[PDB]
Formats: structure tokens, C-alpha cells, sequence
């Protein structure tokens, strides 16, 4: 009698705790989002800085 | 030619490509390994929370 | 197109201009057509309620980000 | 160590051996550190949150398994 | 009393729709270990 309210108590607590699981998963994705972004920036003005000082602008 | 002279542009510019490509398989492989990564198995810092 | 089948409510957020262009025009135009014991118990069955309705909710943003790579491929 | 990694609960079963090995000794070594309608209804009410139970102990040990991978790859 | 009555049938439906897929997790988990000892 008093089990089955136990029961639905302790789904409920694991929900909770599944859903702040998640939460921390999804923090993880996106700091590795944060970091491939800053990285895809620092690559994109290498690159650029690269092709435009070293083989366009001698060679001309 | 194998003239150690003076090195053509092309091939600098390969040898250039080629170092930054190298270095962004071992960046690509540091953001999969902190991709993949669960309260479970490792405990997130403090310092990480604000910076990154 | 394929960075953006993988968009999450937990990351990114649908824009208007998204919401009212690559789900009305092009999709008709490129032919896709789509007591105080019991009372806990009740806050609890409402919390699942929620977090189920919440799920749901989550599961139709990535549909329509998966809609909307699918219209882009097109 | 690939291997290890995709091993169930179901159809594995974790020896002690690496339990004492793989998950006391090692991750400290390598600095790792971790009313017969009614009565049928709390029947079936029960009967879910056993299987809940269930399913949290073999995500505890398929988890436990990945833990091994990952200190024999370190 | 009349909203009683479908809420106990909403629980056995519950009940039916896990207990079916147990089965068919246990039939997949089976499936898995014949691929095994094949492989083996
Ligand atoms: C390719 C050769 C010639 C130079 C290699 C340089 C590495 C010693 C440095 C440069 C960039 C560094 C990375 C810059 C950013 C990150 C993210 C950081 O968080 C963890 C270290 C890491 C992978 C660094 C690891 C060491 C790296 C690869």
C-alpha cells in the first residue's frame, strides 16, 4: 500500500538525478563546442594570413 | 630538382599546410576526447566553469 | 547541412527568419508536403508529467531541425 | 582494449580479479581517482519500479566496464 | 468514478507495453550472443 507511493517517490528521484546527468553531459558538449569554435577562428585568420603573405604578395 | 640552394614557395607552402593540418588532427582529438566524457566517469573542475 | 541536423534545444535556438522561411515557402515550393504521504505522490506524478512533456518538446525542435537539413539538401 | 569496451552485462560476467586490479589498485597508480482490478495496478506499479532498479544496476556495471577501458588505454 | 476507471487501464497498458519490451531486449541481447559464438 504505502510501497507503491514509495515507489512512484523513488521514479521520480531517479528522473531528477537522470535529469541533471544530462545536464552536466551537455555542458560537456558544449565547451567542446566553445573550443572548436575558437580554434576553427584561430585557423581561418592563420590560413588567410598565410596565403596572403607568403605566396601572393613576393611572387607578384 | 634536389638543389639545397633556396626552397620554392609550393613546397614551403605544402610543408606549411601539412604542419597546421598535423596540428589540427591533434586539437580534433583533444575536443573528441573532452566531447565524450560523462559525470560517471570524471568530475568537471571549477576553473573550466567560468573560462571555457 | 550536416551541422545543422545535429542542433540541440541545449545549444543553439531557432530563429524566426528559419521558423517562418525553411518550413512554409520552400517546402510548398520544392514539393516535400511533410494525507501527507498522499500528497508527495501527486508532486511526483506531476514532475513526471513535466519532464515527459519537456521530452517531447526537446524531441520535436530536433525533428525540425532535421526538416529543415532536409529541405537545404533539396 | 576495444573489446572491453563493448562488453554487456547480459552476456559478460565482471571476474573479481578485475575487480582488485582494474579499479582499486591502477586508478590510484595512474592518478585517475574515479478489487482485483485495483490491486492488479500497484502490482504493475511495483513491478516498474523493480525494473527500474534492474536497469540501473546494469547501466552501473556496462559504465563500470567503460571505467576499465579507459584505465588499461591510459 | 468514471475517470477512475481509465486511469487503471492507462497503468495495465503501461505495464503490457514494458513487459513486451523486456521480451524483445532479451530476444535482441540473444541475437547479439549468436552473433557472438558465430564470431568465435
Ligand atoms: C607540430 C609541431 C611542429 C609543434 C607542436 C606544438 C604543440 C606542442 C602544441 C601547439 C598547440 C598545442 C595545443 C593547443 C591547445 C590545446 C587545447 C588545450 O586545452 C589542451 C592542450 C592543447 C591540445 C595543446 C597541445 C600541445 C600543442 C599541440
Amino acid at each position: 500500500i504505502k510501497e507503491a507511493i514509495q515507489s512512484v517517490k523513488y521514479i521520480a528521484e531517479n528522473m531528477k538525478a537522470q535529469n541533471e546527468a544530462k545536464e552536466i553531459q551537455d555542458d560537456w558538449k558544449y565547451v567542446a563546442m566553445v573550443i572548436d569554435r575558437i580554434f576553427l577562428w584561430v585557423f581561418t585568420l592563420v590560413c588567410i594570413l598565410g596565403t596572403a603573405g607568403l605566396f601572393l604578395q613576393p611572387l607578384m | 630538382p634536389s638543389t639545397s640552394l633556396v626552397i620554392p614557395l609550393i613546397g614551403e607552402y605544402l610543408l606549411f599546410t601539412m604542419i597546421f593540418v598535423t596540428l589540427s588532427i591533434v586539437i580534433t582529438v583533444f575536443v573528441l576526447n573532452v566531447h565524450y566524457r560523462t559525470p560517471t566517469t570524471h568530475t568537471m573542475p571549477s576553473w573550466v566553469k567560468t573560462v571555457f | 547541412v550536416l551541422n545543422v541536423h545535429h542542433r540541440s534545444p541545449s545549444t543553439h535556438t531557432m530563429a524566426p527568419w528559419v521558423k517562418r522561411c525553411f518550413l512554409h515557402k520552400l517546402p510548398t515550393f520544392l514539393f516535400m508536403k511533410r494525507r501527507q504521504d498522499v500528497q508527495e505522490a501527486l508532486e511526483g506524478v506531476s514532475f513526471i508529467a513535466q519532464h515527459m512533456k519537456n521530452d517531447d518538446e526537446d524531441q520535436s525542435v530536433v525533428e525540425d531541425w532535421k526538416y529543415v537539413a532536409m529541405v537545404v539538401d533539396r
